[PDB]
């Protein structure tokens, strides 16, 4: 739902960062951006960012060739950097293209062998592309780690990792003395779910609207404790309810006077989550939270609210 | 035969990981907590739009622990996993080597969690095994 946003959002920091990375290398580059309005999911803008800059850099760093060496090969003095974006089916496509020293697949293969990763006869059944995919394989660029250790960034294996984490994918297309062109394709429609953002002590949690039966605004009294359980009654029907802080044992003031009770349904049974305040409805993208958390049932993933703060996503059936 | 390593502290207790995997070291800011979660993980942060788990090294090991001191997270990435270790502060990369590397790996209490204990200029630099300790957390 209008989750998308023009790619301008990510592309405008560049025309300038490009202009500067040129000076810090004396290369003369005619940078071109085209499709600076191709809309891609609100999310991508924050992640897709560093990878593109990286690519952008390489071109200017390694790709584009210095004036001299450039006239020598009979190539106009002024190099060409192209940042483009477009839609091509069920995907968004972002490409960084240049006409520099190319990628010379021949030696990338050699390197690929000396690092005992590929057999020699086997390395013939390769297409120029996969040959280049090596360029991604971890530490396939020796370096040393340093620049990366904590400095000015280094590595594609990541750029791949990233676009792959976005359920996307990328390829390299290059020929020596004819520049290179990397191609990232990200999906055009995500696993968007609608949820009510709910608060509990400046901690934000999200409840799939797809389960919410109805929301009510109760008082710290309407919750009556039976033997063990805590329930509330609504026009008759007794509906069992759980106090979210307690369900997650969360250091909590105590409780205001006024609150909210989200009533959700799972299969044949229904109950309610009690919270401090409502925050609003929204469309969030469910992103899983590592293996360090697989075990946690209460949450079925997390999400990155616009402002950048995380909001754990409640698993109706996962709660007690 | 030459080592390079990222070294940090924990209430004056020095340690170190291999820069091989160290992704970066961000200054701890806000760490949204994940309720009813394995207490050795302090939670998750938002790094460049992706969700990263910040485990507490001091606690995972069982050593000098104090929170208002730990201001550095060491993000690291293995084959499929990514984690952030919270430590007091990072001194930085260090060049260690065979001669300096000592091995009484039966000396330190935490078993395989830490490779041998090496020293330099008379220090207690424990050489922890990331790829291993992380694997201790994932599984
Ligand atoms: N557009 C390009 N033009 C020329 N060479 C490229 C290009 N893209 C990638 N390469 C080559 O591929 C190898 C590495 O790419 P990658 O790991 O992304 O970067 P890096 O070179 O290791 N790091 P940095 O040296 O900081 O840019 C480079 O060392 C180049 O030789």
């Amino acid at each position: 739902g209008s989750h998308m946003v023009p790619i301008s959002f990510v592309f405008n920091r560049f025309p300038r960062m490009v202009r500067d990375l040129a000076k810090k290398m004396n290369k003369e580059v005619n940078f071109i951006m085209r499709g600076e309005d191709t809309e891609l999911d609100r999310t991508f803008v924050e992640e897709i960012g560093e990878p593109l800059l990286h690519l952008l850099r390489n071109a200017i760093d390694h790709g584009i060739e210095p004036k001299e060496e450039r006239i020598a090969k009979g190539k106009p003095p002024i190099g060409t950097l192209i940042l483009s974006a477009r839609h091509e089916g069920n995907n968004v496509v972002i490409e960084v293209e240049d006409d520099g020293r190319g990628i010379d697949k021949e030696k990338i293969i050699r390197k690929a062998i000396e690092k005992g990763l590929i057999d020699e006869s086997k390395a013939a059944t390769l297409s120029d592309q996969e040959i280049l995919n090596f360029l991604f394989v971890p530490g396939f660029s020796t370096k040393e780690k340093v620049s990366e250790v904590s400095g000015r960034g280094v590595g594609m294996d990541v750029v791949k990792n990233v676009v792959e984490s976005l359920n996307g994918s990328i390829s390299i297309e290059s020929e020596k003395d004819k520049g290179t062109k990397v191609t990232i394709r990200l999906p055009l429609t995500l696993a968007i779910i609608q949820a009510l953002l709910v608060k509990v002590n400046n901690l934000v949690y999200a409840i799939p609207i797809a389960n919410i039966d109805t929301i009510l605004s109760i008082s710290k009294e309407d919750i009556q404790r039976v033997q063990d359980r805590d329930v509330i009654v609504i026009r008759g029907e007794v509906i069992p309810v759980y106090r979210l802080w307690e369900v997650l044992q969360i250091e909590h003031k105590e409780e205001l006077e006024e609150m909210e009770a989200v009533i959700v349904r799972v299969g044949n049974r229904k109950y309610g989550i009690v919270v401090d305040d409502l925050l609003g409805q929204d469309d969030i993208v469910i992103k899983s939270l590592g293996k360090v958390f697989s075990e946690v049932k209460e949450f079925s993933g997390a999400a990155i609210l616009g402002d950048g703060s995380i909001a754990l996503i409640i698993n109706v059936s996962g709660i007690v | 035969k030459e080592f390079e390593v990222l070294s940090f502290e924990i209430d004056e207790q020095a340690l170190a990981f291999d820069v091989d995997n160290i992704e970066m070291v961000i200054e701890k800011s806000d760490i949204t907590p994940v309720p009813k979660s394995r207490h050795f993980v302090e939670g998750v942060i938002n790094l460049r739009g992706r969700i990263i788990p910040v485990v507490n090294l001091a606690k995972i090991l069982g050593i000098s622990f104090d929170e208002q001191k730990m201001k550095s997270i060491i993000v690291a990435r293995t084959k499929d996993v990514e984690v952030g270790f919270l430590v007091d502060r990072v001194l930085g990369v260090l060049r260690i080597t065979e001669n300096q590397l000592d091995l009484t790996n039966v000396s330190d209490k935490f078993g395989k969690k830490s490779k041998g204990l090496v020293k330099t200029d008379g220090r207690l630099i424990i050489y922890l095994d990331i790829d291993k300790i992380i694997e201790e957390i994932t599984v």
